[PDB]
């Protein structure tokens, strides 16, 4: 459903915002929550302080350079801790992630890392990439691989419709000719009366 | 790929063969209103705008095609011919903009009481061109008289000046016994037959040699004597009964002047 | 297979055996929005197109059943009566064209001084073919007074 091939403004922004982590996971962190960072919470703005790609992207660089930094080596733990932050609910989960309990993470944080960790490294990568198979020796198929073609066709087009100016142009009129008395003005230089007192 | 003059001839079509509700009649409606309502605005402020985008497309769409204008909108015509007979006098649009804010500020009864007043006020007056006017130029006489009587208060100048206006720039024709001896009013702007005004007067001699050419020609009339009406460019030298009508305008005019010079050194 | 004068007599049978909207009276309602819209540009212009269509259309239809016509659309109706007394006259179209543009361009007060002006001046001529007209001849000659009065200033 997505592949590094395709370049556009966000792979142009990327190549810095890596430089000030890994360029390959910070184009996909984003492209998961907006199609091509997207911090919807209210208090997520606040706290890392809007819809301009100067700045978001330089904020998801930040964050996960921290949080790709809190442990230096366990870049799952990170893409983790960004949906999932560390207060009242994420503790819960990143302390049993590390003891390989990942039937105790969460539903959502799950989801996450399946989707991320065919472009990021972990140690715990293998171990989570066979943690549901349907047997032991099997890899459980995350959301959006077995999900994959299902999908409708939006039956409404951005093409819109026409309408035209009903513009007729016929023939202009002469303008306001002179006054007759004006006329045998500054064409005779002496009014009306002066000519017939003669 | 059609000529662009050709293009007029179908959207027209179309706006002449629709329903009075249909997309097309309602299309145009929008610049009928625009209109309308610049109208209304210049008649109130006093000045018209030097932008007036509507009425300019309207007159356009009216020198197209007149019989389909003074159909569809019927007071837009009007507007329009009272524009075209003023601009045939050098008299700037102003002038209606001053005579309407008097009539518009008048209840139903002084419009009546008004109006006999100025009829009683020109048939009072002692040259022709003022006590026998066509309707035409009671209209746009009764412009100016307005216009004037508006500025400045003076019942009486208005009516001197208009006078004057007249008597510069008309000419009454007449012919055998007729009751009143005067038999049409045309202008002497209309008249000419060269660049330069004077010309008029040539233009008059061709038009005392047409009508009595006519009448040579024509005499099972009611009386020997024809009428004679200029309504925007041309000359109309009908009958009582509406069977000889001749017109001619200051292109013919000018033809037939050109060509009796071609008869002068022979 | 039915004379072509005969169809006629049922088409209209239909028309006059008609609801106000059905859709009988509303495909003939374009002739009668068509020509009555041709009068009235006839009458500010001034020139009557030589191109009439829907007022010489209702006018055959007229001349084949007068007092449907005359039923359904009373104005057509007393138009084309008025250009009959003229047209039998020699009258040209023109001067009704000339006498309704002096009668518009008029408020409903000096219609009623006129019409008394005129019957007075009418009254006071002293050949009986003239102060003693029928009503017919005092609108078929209104008409030539107006033309001539529009034309040429002369009130006399």
């Amino acid at each position: 459903y997505d592949k590094n091939v395709p370049s556009d403004y966000d792979g142009l922004f990327q190549k810095a915002a890596d430089a000030n982590v890994s360029y390959d996971l910070l184009r996909k962190v984003a492209w998961t929550e907006s199609r091509f960072m997207q911090f919807t919470k209210a208090t997520a703005k606040a706290l890392g302080l809007r819809l301009n790609p100067e700045l978001a992207i330089n904020a998801a660089a930040k964050q996960l350079a921290g949080l790709v930094g809190k442990f230096d080596g366990d870049e799952l733990k990170a893409a983790l801790a960004y949906n999932q932050g560390e207060g009242r609910l994420g503790n819960p989960q990143l302390e049993a992630y590390s003891k390989g309990d990942f039937a105790s993470i969460s539903e959502e944080g799950r989801n996450y890392m399946r989707n991320l960790l065919d472009v990021a490294k972990s140690p715990m990568a293998g171990q989570l990439e066979t943690f549901g198979g349907i047997t032991p020796k099997g890899k459980g198929i995350p959301a959006e691989v077995g999900l994959a073609g299902i999908g409708h066709k939006q039956k409404v087009t951005q093409e819109l419709p026409e309408s035209t100016s009903f513009d007729v142009k016929g023939i202009e009129q002469e303008a306001t000719a002179k006054p007759f008395a004006k006329d045998f003005w500054e064409t005779h230089g002496e009014t009306l009366d002066e000519y017939n007192s003669r | 790929d059609i000529p662009d003059g050709a293009k007029d001839a179908m959207k027209l079509k179309y706006l002449q063969a629709d329903s009075k509700d249909g997309a097309f009649r309602t299309a145009i409606g929008t610049m009928v209103t625009d209109a309308g309502q610049e109208w209304s605005a210049a008649v109130i402020n006093g000045k018209l705008p030097e932008r007036t985008p509507a009425m300019d497309a309207l007159r356009r769409i009216r020198n197209a095609d007149p019989q389909l204008i003074a159909a569809l909108y019927p007071d837009q015509a009007e507007l329009f011919l009272t524009m075209d007979m003023m601009d045939k006098q050098g008299i700037d649009p102003q002038v209606i903009l001053d005579a309407d804010r008097l009539t518009v500020k008048r209840s139903k009864e002084q419009r009546f009481e008004d109006d006999k007043a100025f009829e009683s006020a020109l048939n009072a007056s002692k040259a022709p061109e003022i006590a026998r006017m066509p309707a035409s130029l009671r209209e746009s006489a009764r412009k100016i008289y307005d216009s004037v009587k508006y500025r400045s208060g003076n019942e009486s100048m208005a009516m001197e000046q208009m006078t004057k206006f007249l008597k510069e720039s008309t000419y009454t024709f007449t012919g055998d016994d007729v009751d009143g001896d005067t038999v049409g009013v045309i202008p002497k702007n209309m008249m000419q037959v060269n660049s330069d005004p004077k010309s008029w007067e040539q233009g008059r001699d061709i038009l005392e040699e047409a009508r009595k050419g006519i009448i040579a020609s024509n005499p099972w009339i009611t009386n020997k004597q024809l009428t004679m009406y200029s309504q925007g460019d041309s000359i109309y030298l009908m009958d009582t009964t509406g069977q000889v009508r001749v017109r001619y305008d200051k292109e013919l005019l000018s033809k037939v002047w050109s060509e009796n010079q071609k008869k002068l050194e022979e």
